[PDB]
């Protein structure tokens, strides 16, 4: 029963920058992973980057490596996605999920369980 | 293209197993003498073949064995158990050359292993330890081409000599060329100095000094 | 009085060796079906019981076999190469074994084994007998000195082979009135020469190696 | 599968013999040829051997580096060339062949084929 929000996204050119915010209502204690999930419109929904909240340990995909950073601040219950040099690939509609696993596939979405609405990231030509 | 995270706490080994199983497909029978509680800590996100390899450095660390007798799997017993495995990705240096340097502080109840095609650090050990063996990866990690000279102790106990050296690396008391290294190897009574070829040469000196 | 054992097999049946064992231990094995094999011990060095059995586990590990005491009773299983392996027991006679076993890794290959017996100061190599001959020429050269402190040179764009060549071939040209034996050995496998010798001899040596990296 | 011995003698302490062991008829079957030394009141013991496919020694510790074991298997005798000779060196020593593979080698059980004796002497 934890409820997600999230904000921080909007209209930016290319090479620009956002930094996505992702609140967690209840207590992560029940959750060992906050991943950041993207749809696009014609996209499947693909996983970007995930958060092992025990020991703030990051994962990425290799198409936003070196660009996006995730991190978390266990006290004001958030977790941030940095997202760099970004492309026009990278619009999307950003999702942020919780997963209740020890064990999953950080960019598989079938592995989370609570989700949130969505924040909308569109970068131009 | 499925990458997996395994993260555990003093979970149960059933629990690791049932995983391995969800993840690789592959059944296993475990035998009823299979017991206790694993730490997992996955750095790396891992490919199926990559997951096996770590189950298989898992079982090896407690003390089981897999069995393929008639195309069935089985996991058997052989013969501090709050042992720890982690997962540890290796950037800019090729695993299989970082192996040698840090066999010698992975202890006899320890494991080491490499995952290549992941270019990744498979260790088993005490968390206290893992935390010394990650600082020592990424040292080690930076330089180029690690070429070493390894220093046989006759008179000296290499942890001695390798905390004096190391110690003797620092404002109070300077040792005159730094940015080299010192990896003793306790199972031999040696030390495996590394670093630039100008301050490596320096440290060589140091050891010898104590061989008196 | 400790019994020694002197194990000699040329294409002996694996539950041949086995047998042995059992006959020297005094422990029962259950072979699994699926152990098969021909094998070929060669013991330059008589056995205490203890080191028999690190041969017998050698042997084991060579041919891809694990012991699992199951209930209190030891089985033979198989686990996760060329036709025919010898494993040769090699006596090293001034130097330390856990010395040596560093610089006789390289040679040794992936399919390969080699383990020390410190309590005999006996090397256990499985390899084929060519190599097996190559690696022991290697041993006999490092036993004959009095320290084993060796340089390993990684070589970026130098061929190991050629420098190592080369290397002991300055060395075999001309050496000087005092005795300063210098060896190279060039690991293939991962490109690198390990240099040994004094400490002086070596450094000058590795420099020269350097040169012909390119 | 007979066995005949030679060169025993009598010698002053630090001397040297060379002791001779021809043999005649099953020779194919045999893979080791030792030497043991039943002194006079001493138990039957071991000093030698020698793996004669491939000519391997093996020497007890009391008399390492200083005897010497060797074949000739075209002449197909043993030899045992005694070197820097103790007074406890002094025995009946025997010349054994064994058919196994395997075998504690200064042990006499171990042996099947064997041999009458030569008498050495240290003083």
């Amino acid at each position: 029963q934890v409820q997600l929000v999230e904000s921080g996204g909007g209209s930016v050119q290319a090479g620009g920058s956002l930094r996505l915010s992702c609140a967690a209502s209840g207590n992560t204690d029940s959750s060992y992973y906050m991943g950041w999930f993207r749809q696009g419109p014609g996209k499947e929904r693909e996983g970007v980057a995930s958060i092992y909240i025990r020991a703030g340990i990051p994962y990425y995909t290799d198409s936003v490596k070196g660009r996006f950073t995730i991190s978390q601040d266990n006290a004001k219950n958030t977790i941030y996605l940095q997202m760099n040099s970004l492309k026009p690939e990278d619009t999307a509609m950003y999702f942020c999920a919780g997963s209740v696993r020890t064990t999953i596939q950080p960019f598989k979405g079938n592995y989370y369980n609570y989700w949130g609405r969505g924040t909308q990231v569109t970068v131009s030509s | 293209e499925a990458h997996w995270t395994i993260n555990l706490k003093d979970a149960d080994i059933r629990e690791f197993i049932d995983q391995i199983s969800e993840i690789t497909g592959e059944t296993f029978v475990v035998d009823p003498r299979v017991k206790g509680q694993v730490s997992v800590v996955s750095k790396a996100q891992l490919s199926l073949s990559e997951v096996y390899q770590l189950f298989l450095s898992v079982m090896s660390t407690h003390g089981f064995t897999v069995v393929a007798q008639g195309d069935q799997a089985r996991i058997v017993p052989n013969a501090p158990d709050r042992l720890e495995t982690r997962v540890i990705q290796v950037q800019q240096s090729p695993v299989s050359e970082l192996i040698p340097l840090i066999r010698p502080l992975v202890p006899q109840y320890g494991h080491l292993a490499a995952v290549p095609s992941a270019n990744a650090l498979i260790i088993s050990d005490r968390s206290a330890n893992i935390a010394r063996i990650e600082d020592v990866i990424r040292q080690l990690d930076q330089k180029g081409s690690h070429d070493y000279s390894v220093i046989n102790l006759r008179y000296g106990w290499v942890m001695d000599a390798a905390e004096v050296l190391n110690n003797a690396m620092s404002r109070g008391q300077a040792k005159g060329a730094a940015g080299a290294q010192v990896i003793a190897d306790a199972r031999t009574n040696r030390l495996i100095i590394l670093g630039p070829p100008q301050a490596r040469a320096k440290l060589v000196q140091l050891a010898q000094s104590l061989d008196t």
